[PDB]
């Protein structure tokens, strides 16, 4: 997944303190512009598209009853909780399926980086990175057993399509790297890095673009 | 109280005007002249207005169909609300997922209509107390509500169908009296002026059944009107019927009407010839043909009256619908053998009896003819019959069709039938790939009984690929999970960049098993080999970012 | 196929699970489950008569079975081997018995998590439920001498 | 007179009296009194891994009760 900014906390949350109250007295409205404007618009566990959304919370609110107003936890999901059932990705899948999990297996986007512990490849399905061993190899198995990455239908295959999309692009632009000198040949890969952002899909047709 | 229900009407109400008609028809004209004459003209026009659009199909003001549909504690569900579209409704999901339950229900519902139309005071089918009950459910009762559309008059016809298990304290009922009292306006009106009644018809999973071909069922009631009702929402398309009733067009056509009605009165000659030829002896045969008259009297005085139009525009209005809507059959009609009478079709230029069709193409064949009968049988008053009203129930529309063939099949039947509201319930994408989004109803699979609604899929699919369709509405893989040959473009790229992108001991014999397997020209290998190339001149590109960085 | 005929078969079968016809079987059946009822190998002096009241009955049940596993088939080994090709083959049922908790003879499945009569299951379940089920019904009745009979020879269309 | 809707009736009666309350009760009883008439004087290991067969007497001694709550035939005194 992306690095996401954390940029600076948002004064709505810290009236209300934990334990006092539960997480549902609070209007939902007043933190999603503050979310936004670092994550895009995006589920940031499926790297994902928010047609539909919600708020999902990184480490369970029932096990930690005192982490929820911190805003280090607060995050948007994928899709929302009212599906009678919701969906099978990013923050309702950690919530209802899966099963036992720790605090320290998963990977936050906050600070640490998902490009040298997950593999994005070219047919849509990740895997862990190269030279990774023991408990980071373990966390980014966990991470996708419990995101379900390598999973549902609609996620799964929407990556896939949207990776196989430019494979003509990424070819016929790679291939006239003899043809075009330095400056404006790299210029070609900032022009990647200035038109990626405005898509469901960045860091897979990052890891398609360039290593 | 006369007085409120006349300013009912003249704001516009099909039921405000019926216990008018129903309270000044009973007494002498004088008192009654003009007075029921304007509540049976303003009627019958609320039932038979319609106007021709700029694409030439007629339109009637007032629809009918079906717009909410309800289910609590029926079967599986335990509280399903579905809201149904005007022209076409799509129910897709798993097979486990309640349906078919859905299209039961609603023969149910329509099975009520049916035999009010069809009779006074009658009584339709009714829920089972054995297994539509939700075996799950505490209540242990189980009701069924629906909601009718017919116009601005009419904005609800609500009926409910309620079943309880053996046991309970308290005997639930059912609600039918509006649409008793709907059917009661068209029976009432219909006995006594010529209407264009709607078509109800399920089409379930039992029309997929062999032909006889010897079927002498009984001979004389298959051309009444009501006789399009008989056995209509059984589940599977009367073909005995239309077969019986298209011998008797053909029959009418080459003989009663090319040079007037003869096979009658020739058999009438031959009395008169052996009337007087001595001692009788002939009362066997002195009766049963004189009530055959009177049986052309007074059923075939309606179909050439004024009422029913013409039968050879019967029989080129089904032919045409048949070779339009059938996708390889072309032509039907009938040949007359020394004894047998039988039908055939024109399949790929291929004179093919009926009983040997291909059983794709005869299931279908069941359900186009037989709804083009009971179309033209029962809107008569009308340039194209296949153009009145009705609620049409089909169960899984590609059942035996080939995936050519599923690319047209709903939208030959939109054409010609586009007064009609066909819920459908298809498993196919190819289907799914000639309807629009707004249409269809869908399961998710985690569905166990207990969502409020069900909702279209979030992506269009009106002109998306099969395997776009497949794999975000179905939630299918375009590529098998279950075949570990399928699989092997991701182990290719997982030991490809493990080595970072060359073909040292593992990328190139898996590549030789890729090759020697998918083939030469496959789109597999063509993926393997552009991958091939982008990542071994990635290196290179590694090597030019390394010496500009250091 | 003659899915009626699976049925009828296979509540005959599990009626005759596991008693049989040499009776024999029968006269083990009932006074071995009864003696613990009444007087318990007397006054309870051996109270399990050994270890050999589990075992499968000391092995006398299986009397009429050790020949009977794979020279021809146990009718409790015929029954089993239909289930686990019912459940292994056909989609969404994983468990099949008959019951008579009720006063009809009707056999149940497990669709998805929900205990089901087969009158109360799918159309497209049913129908290869009563394919898969015809079939290995044939095979077991006509491999008696296999360990297992659906790896026997034939045709099927 | 329909000695053929007895038959069907019969073999109601019994299934529905063979796998629920039924003519096991008895038995059961007497399961219990004579592992008490021997344990009276000692050796309660073979009570205590067999306890729950006891306590399963009172289990079918519950849902027992719905059935004789009011005054009808039970289907075990019909037959
Ligand atoms: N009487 C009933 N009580 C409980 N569940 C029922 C009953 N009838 C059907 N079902 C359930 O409904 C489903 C039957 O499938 P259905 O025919 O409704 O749909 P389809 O074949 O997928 O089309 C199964 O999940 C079954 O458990």
């Amino acid at each position: 997944m992306r690095e996401l900014a954390r940029l600076e906390r948002p004064e709505i949350l810290d009236q209300y303190i934990a334990g006092q109250n539960d997480w549902m007295e609070i209007d939902q409205s007043a933190v999603w512009p503050k979310l936004t404007e670092m994550q895009g618009g995006f589920c940031a566990y499926c790297e994902c598209r928010l047609n539909r959304c919600h708020i999902e919370h990184f480490r369970p609110r029932g096990k930690f009853p005192a982490l929820t107003f911190i805003w280090n936890n607060l995050f948007g999901s994928c899709g929302d909780s009212r599906k009678s059932g919701g969906w099978s990705r990013c923050g309702i899948y950690k919530d209802n399926g899966a099963g036992a999990y720790n605090a320290d297996d998963l990977i936050k986007p906050d600070e640490e980086n998902p490009d040298d512990y997950l593999l994005f490849l070219t047919t849509g399905e990740v895997v862990p990175a190269i030279g990774l061993t023991g408990r980071a190899l373990k966390k980014a198995q966990e991470t996708i057993r419990v995101f379900n990455l390598n999973g549902d239908i609609k996620l799964f295959g929407s990556r896939r399509t949207a990776v196989q999309a430019i494979m003509p692009n990424v070819e016929y632009l790679y291939t006239l790297l003899e043809e075009f000198d330095e400056d404006d040949w790299n210029e070609m890969l900032r022009d990647e890095l200035e038109k990626i952002e405005s898509d469901e899909y960045k860091t897979a047709l990052k890891h398609a673009w360039t290593f | 109280m006369t007085k409120q229900y006349e300013r009912k009407a003249k704001g516009g109400n099909l039921l405000s005007a019926f216990e008018l008609y129903q309270r000044n028809s009973d007494k002498a004209p004088g008192l009654g002249e003009m007075l029921v004459g304007e509540w049976f003209e303003m009627c019958r026009d609320y039932i038979q207005d319609g106007h021709v659009d700029e694409s030439g199909i007629f339109r009637p003001d007032n629809a009918f169909y079906l717009r909410r549909l309800t289910l609590k504690d029926f079967r599986r569900f335990s509280l399903l609300e579905i809201k149904l579209e005007e022209d076409l409704t799509v129910i897709i999901g798993n097979n486990g997922k309640g349906k078919t339950s859905i299209l039961y229900a609603i023969a149910k519902t329509l099975s009520w209509f049916v035999a009010n139309i069809l009779k006074e005071g009658g009584s339709g089918q009714r829920l089972s107390e054995m297994t539509d009950i939700k075996n799950d459910a505490e209540d242990r009762y189980s009701d069924v509500s629906s909601t009718f559309f017919f116009g601005k008059g009419l904005k609800s016809v609500p009926i409910r169908l309620s079943r309880s298990a053996l046991g309970t304290a308290e005997r639930r009922d059912s609600e039918v009296k509006p649409a008793k009292d709907l059917a009661d306006i068209w029976r009432v009106i219909n006995e006594v002026n010529t209407i264009n009644l709607p078509t109800f018809a399920l089409y379930n999973v039992e029309r997929s059944q062999p032909f006889n071909r010897n079927i002498k069922d009984n001979t004389g009631r298959r051309e009444e009107r009501f006789d399009a009702y008989s056995q209509t929402l059984g589940g599977a398309g009367r073909f005995d019927h239309f077969v019986e009733w298209y011998i008797y067009l053909h029959k009418r056509t080459v003989s009663d009407i090319s040079s007037s009605i003869k096979e009658l009165e020739q058999q009438v000659n031959d009395l008169q010839r052996t009337v007087d030829g001595g001692m009788v002896s002939v009362k066997s045969l002195l009766e049963q043909m004189k009530f055959k008259l009177s049986e052309a009297i007074e059923r075939n005085d309606a179909a050439v009256s004024s009422r029913v139009l013409t039968e050879s525009v019967q029989k080129s209005i089904v032919e045409k619908a048949i070779c339009s809507v059938v996708p390889s059959i072309s032509n039907i009609w009938v040949e007359m053998i020394t004894g047998s009478d039988l039908v055939k079709v024109t399949n790929d230029g291929h004179d093919v009896t009926i009983d040997q069709l291909s059983d794709g193409l005869r299931v279908f064949l069941s359900l186009v003819a037989d709804l083009a009968r009971r179309m033209v049988m029962l809107n008569p008053l009308l340039e194209n019959p296949l153009e009145g009203r009705g609620i049409v129930l089909i169960d899984q529309i590609e059942l035996h069709l080939h995936p050519k063939w599923q690319q047209e099949v709903i939208l030959n039947l939109r054409s010609a039938f586009p007064n009609i509201q066909f819920i459908i319930t298809t498993h196919s994408p190819i289907v799914l790939s000639t309807i629009e989004k707004r249409c269809i109803r869908e399961f998710e699979p985690n569905d166990d009984g207990d969502q409020s609604f069900l909702d279209s899929p979030d992506m269009q699919t009106k002109g998306s690929e099969n395997a776009q369709i497949l794999e975000q509405v179905m939630n299918v893989h375009s590529t098998p999970p279950g075949i570990a040959e399928s699989h092997w473009l991701g182990n290719f790229e997982l030991l490809l960049l493990d080595n970072s992108g060359e073909l040292d001991n593992h990328s190139q014999v898996l590549y030789d098993q890729i090759k020697a397997h998918f083939g030469i020209d496959s789109i597999e290998l063509k993926k393997a080999d552009s991958l091939i190339r982008i990542n071994k001149m990635k290196n290179k590109l590694n090597k030019i970012r390394a010496e500009k960085g250091k």
